[PDB]
């Protein structure tokens, strides 16, 4: 049967990928937040538009 | 108007009556989706349909009855996980359900699909018609008398014959009464919920049998009349 | 008849001597009324609820654009031919009661191709429910045009034919009075219509009846029993009770009570079928709460 | 991650008891309905029994109805499974599923053989020595 | 052998919950706390599109925000002019139930999908400006279940087969295979830079693929229940996912550890499909309740709610510029929406 | 017979009736 193939390869993925750094999650949610409120201004939905230039009229 | 809009708006136009002729065909057309086990009869009911006209994913069979145009849409290649794509068959005019009468040991893994399909979410307004198939063969097996379905069910032990049935006169009484029983087994769970907004139409198949596509035919019908009747709130 | 037995009777004039009465000596130089005002006031009472209730029925309807459909179009139909009848009733009223006049004649022909439509439209209720079963059913199911076309130009070619035989013949003053066979023209053809719908309304009830012993206990029959009387002001059911009953004298017992039982139930039937059809409606009450959930929501 | 361990199991003399445990973590107990699979050797997945939500309405397949019964506990987070009148027959590996959505009443893929909401399961073997 | 290998997998497995409980020190909705709240959003349905036949499975918004493309189970393809609501194109379809749809970022391609595994994509700009099958694509073992274009000659393609494939057109053959998956592929989010692209499965788990290189990265089991839509965040270092536990999920690539949860008491029914706005303030997701809730991505509050659907909400789609959204239901009408002062 | 139609007729056939019915009850009473 293939179950051991299957498991070995499984053990290999989880190994690969156990060796790789991870950023603080709290860097990653000010990041986050900084890109958030740099295009905050860039965003129709969060800041409406006016009708003159929305061309959905 | 511009001479561009002008040409756009012909273009839609023109697109709108052929939208308008697909939807008169289309409206003229049912379809219907066909579900069972692997050991069920269903392969000989499509081939059948298929020769008297009245990877590869999913299998599509068009016949015609009464000058009415019905397409039948059956699982090709897919996997036995079937939560998702069922979603897709919520406005099918029926689904033709075969159930294998002959394997006693299957019949609870037919009662369990039949239950998940009938309390299915998207499934509350979709009609199943059910095919008892193989009768001959569960004719035959309880005549032999080898295997009881007392076993498998001990409930078949307490059952008995229904007063409104009507077997065929050649017909032994025990085998009237086990496939009466299944009948039964199958009308407790579909009428366990529903509230009447779906109906089963238990038949029992020959899986040789010329009516059962004139029987859908019918049942399609009944169907139909019945929406007609929860428009008008007559039922 | 009329007011001829004074301009034709000069012979200021002596006594006739061939009637028994009237001596040949010398020389010649209330609760009828109680009855047709009760019946007046309570017609129009009804024809007014009526009236109302189906213009906000209409209005409603027409408002939601996602119950357009045939069935609901049909529905349209029948209540706009209502509304019609009960205005030209008013305007009837109003016109002959408080001589060949123009408007005389024209009130007269529109309320009576107002009733004829109206009359019709119920038979295309019945003839659509019936057609949904056995015609439509795994056929094409749209025939607006021809019930409408039914429903419209053959009441008015009835009635025109009916305008043109009264033009040549009599054409006696206000074509309210009835001469010979003549209004025959107009009651021959709908009471027949209505007979058809009843016979239509009991074939329904049969179907109503084989379905439901399929499907099964007297809640059967408790569904059949609401189901029949939520059909029955629709079809004019109430109408073949008293239509075999011929002309009969005003002062009379059974014309008193057949004349108060049509000008009860002809009266609140468009209430009724309102009601039924459009406040007791699941679609209908279903899009006025999403209508209003989202209304509140949004303010 | 959401994840079942089962325990009991082992040889079991014909006609015993037998208790069988599942600890579910991963996401709330009380919101999913809960079924038992067997899988005999030489034989697929077959549904045995289903417990709601609540444990009102609580159902056993015919093979084993009246011989089995399970039980949940909301506050403990746990399924429990009383086996009693065994037979030879009932040697299998016993799965425990857990309903694909919440808030309904129909299971689906829980006999699927690919099926991911469900434990390792225990082998329980009914032999006589 | 086999005991052996499960409790090795075991003991990585609570290695790396270990690691990520130790690099998760602070909530994310802790230091949101501070910022101005969104508000109540209210948009109204500028645009409503009808001549669908059956319900609207999937759409697709085109690069220029102008044409888009709608699939429904009638058998028909229909393009739509988001401006003057007139109909491009109306492609019939040889198969009737599409699942999936997409549209090419140079506009002269139209794919489309479902259950019949085969993956149809139509040339837009014939030379008779008649459209016609441009290739077929076959392989899969299961339902098509979403398909991303990639450019004018590479396609991703995601079935039903815990498999996802990558196609060329000029060949007509895969070229990259993914696999990992347990449960049904139901939805892929393509990268802005085209490299990465993370695809959640039914079996709780969202996992992230490098298009050229051909293996997974990052693995994210944070859901209960079977993930239906996913969506990528503009930065494209993060993502959310919307399963049927009635919640949405974000997560970070980099953090590799879930962000926040979107949930309340009173939604208690699945998620069909998420998308994010163009700078990721707002998360718009569509559920089973026949309408679509907008949440705040920081403060995970209900910051508006999109009703007018009589049906269930299949697909959603976000312009490239934000202009308005797109939101197909099972009612046969799409519905486009968006904001005013 | 149409319940509208058959009052209308009868209506009319009253006041046509009823007015020369007063008329002759006027005229005769200065006689008698």
């Amino acid at each position: 049967t293939a179950s051991i193939a299957q498991a070995r390869k499984l053990v290999e993925q989880l190994k690969m990928e156990a060796n790789i750094d991870r950023i603080k999650v709290s860097k990653a949610a000010a990041d986050l937040m900084a890109y958030c409120e740099a295009h905050a201004k860039e965003d129709p939905l969060l800041t409406p538009v006016p009708a003159s230039e929305n061309p959905f009229r | 108007l511009s001479a561009e809009d002008k040409a756009a708006v012909e273009r839609s136009k023109m697109i709108e009556k052929q939208l308008q002729k697909d939807k008169q065909v289309y409206r003229a057309t049912h379809r219907l989706l066909l579900l069972g086990a692997d050991n069920s009869g269903k392969s000989t009911i499509v081939k059948q349909m298929r020769i008297y006209h009245v990877t590869s994913g999913i299998f599509e069979t068009k016949f015609q009855v009464d000058k009415v145009n019905f397409h039948m849409f059956d699982v090709g290649a897919q996997r036995d996980e079937r939560r998702k794509w069922i979603q897709c068959f919520n406005d099918v005019t029926a689904i033709i359900f075969v159930v294998d009468s002959s394997d006693y040991n299957r019949l609870q893994e037919a009662l369990n699909d039949f239950k998940s399909i009938w309390n299915n979410r998207w499934l509350r307004t979709i009609s199943v018609i059910l095919f008892l198939n193989k009768q001959d063969l569960l004719a035959e097996k309880v005549l032999a008398g080898k295997s009881k379905i007392e076993d498998y069910f001990p409930e078949f032990a307490r059952y008995t014959t229904p007063e409104d049935a009507t077997p065929e006169p050649g017909e032994d009484p025990r085998v009237t009464r086990a496939k009466y029983f299944i009948r039964d087994e199958f009308l407790r769970i579909s009428t366990a919920s529903g509230d009447g907004r779906h109906y089963c139409y238990p038949h029992f198949t020959c899986s040789v049998d010329t009516e059962n596509a004139r029987r859908i035919f019918n049942d399609c019908r009944d169907i139909i009349q019945r929406m007609h009747l929860r428009q008008y709130e007559l039922l | 008849v009329m007011t001829k037995e004074e301009q034709i009777f000069l012979l200021a004039v002596p006594c006739p001597d061939y009637i028994y009465d009237f001596n040949h000596k010398g020389h010649a130089y209330t609760r009828e009324r109680e009855v047709f005002d009760r019946l007046g006031m309570i017609y129009t009472v009804g024809y007014s609820v009526s009236l109302a209730s189906l213009t906000v029925a209409v209005l409603i309807l027409a408002y939601f654009r996602r119950l357009h459909c045939t069935r609901n179009y049909i529905h349209m139909h029948l209540f706009l031919s209502f509304m019609l009848r009960a205005v030209s009733i008013f305007v009837k009223d109003a016109v002959l009661y408080s001589a060949g006049y123009a408007g005389c004649r024209v009130a007269v022909t529109f309320f009576l191709y107002f009733l004829a439509t109206n009359y019709y439209w119920i038979l295309v209720e019945g003839l659509y429910l019936h057609s949904l079963i056995f015609m439509a059913f795994f056929s094409e199911k749209k025939y607006l045009w021809g019930f409408t076309v039914f429903g419209w130009g053959l009441p008015a070619v009835f009635v025109a034919v009916w305008v043109s035989v009264r033009a040549t013949l009599a054409n006696t003053g206000c074509w309210d009075l009835s001469s010979g066979n003549k209004k025959w023209i107009i009651q021959v053809p709908i009471l027949a219509s209505i007979v058809l719908n009843f016979i239509l309304f009991i074939n329904i009830v049969r179907v109503l009846a084989t379905k439901l012993r399929e499907t099964n206990t007297r809640q059967q029959y408790r569904k059949l029993l609401k189901s029949t009387l939520v059909l029955m002001p629709l079809f004019g059911v109430h109408y073949i009770v008293f239509m075999a009953t011929p002309y009969t004298e005003v002062s009379g017992t059974l014309w008193q009570v057949q004349m108060h039982y049509e000008m009860l139930f002809n009266s609140f039937q468009g209430f009724f079928v309102a009601i039924i059809y459009c406040f007791c409606n699941g679609e209908v009450q279903a899009e006025i709460k999403k209508s209003w959930s989202r209304w509140t929501l949004a303010l | 991650q959401v994840q079942l361990q089962e325990s009991g199991g082992g040889l079991v003399q014909p006609g015993g008891s037998l208790r069988l445990s599942c600890a579910a973590s991963g996401f709330t107990f009380s919101n999913y309905k809960m079924n038992w699979v067997r899988q005999a050797p030489g034989k697929g997945l077959e549904w045995v029994s289903d417990i709601s939500q609540s444990g009102a309405s609580i159902s056993y397949t015919g093979s084993v109805k009246g011989r089995f019964t399970i039980s949940r506990d909301n506050a403990k987070n746990t399924l429990y499974l009383q086996m009693n009148s065994l037979k030879p027959e009932d040697t299998a590996v016993y799965y425990c599923a857990r309903c694909p959505a919440p808030f309904t009443r129909d299971c689906f893929d829980v006999t699927s053989t690919t099926y991911a909401y469900r434990g390792q399961g225990t082998q329980v073997t009914v032999s006589s020595h | 052998e086999l005991d052996q290998l499960r409790q090795e997998a075991e003991q990585l497995k609570n290695q790396i919950r270990d690691a990520r409980k130790a690099c998760a020190d602070a909530t994310l909705s802790q230091i949101t706390n501070n910022i101005d709240p969104v508000g109540r959003i209210q948009m109204r349905t500028r645009r409503t599109l009808r001549g669908h036949l059956a319900k609207i499975y999937a759409m697709h918004w085109g690069t220029d925000s102008r044409l888009l493309v709608s699939a429904s189970q009638d058998g028909k393809l229909i393009i739509w002019d988001s401006y003057t609501t007139n109909k491009v194109h109306a492609i019939p379809l040889r198969s009737s139930w599409v699942m999936t749809c997409a549209y090419a970022p140079s506009g002269n391609y139209v794919a489309c999908g479902g259950l019949d595994n085969i993956c149809s994509i139509y040339n837009l700009k014939t030379r008779e400006g008649n459209v016609r099958v441009s290739r077929e694509l076959a392989g899969h073992t299961g339902y098509l279940s979403c398909c991303r274009f990639l450019d004018d000659n590479q396609i991703v393609t995601s079935s039903g087969d815990t498999t996802c494939a990558l196609w060329d057109i000029e060949t007509g053959q895969q070229t990259t295979t993914f696999t990992g998956h347990t449960g049904d592929v139901m939805s892929l989010s393509l990268a802005p830079d085209t490299r990465l692209f993370v695809s959640g499965a039914c079996d709780a788990s969202a996992k992230l693929w490098d298009v050229r290189e051909g293996m997974c990265r990052q693995t994210f089991t944070g859901h209960e229940s079977d993930i239906n839509a996913i969506c990528f965040f503009p930065n494209g270092n993060a993502f959310a996912t919307g399963s049927d536990d009635a919640t949405c999920r974000l997560f970070d690539l980099r953090a590799d550890q879930e962000l926040m949860t979107y949930s309340h008491d009173n939604i208690i029914c699945g998620i069909t499909s998420v998308s994010f706005s163009k700078s990721g303030r707002l998360l718009l997701a569509g559920y089973d309740d026949f309408n679509c809730n907008v949440w705040d991505a920081l403060k995970a509050d209900r910051a508006g709610v999109l009703a007018g659907h009589d049906n269930r909400v299949s697909c959603l789609g976000v312009t490239d510029d934000g202009m308005a959204v797109a939101t197909g239901s099972w009612d046969s009408f799409l519905k486009i929406w968006n904001g005013s002062s | 017979a149409v319940a509208e139609i058959q009052l209308m007729h009868q209506r009319a056939k009253w006041i046509q009736d009823a007015r020369r019915r007063a008329f002759l009850h006027k005229l005769i009473a200065e006689i008698h």
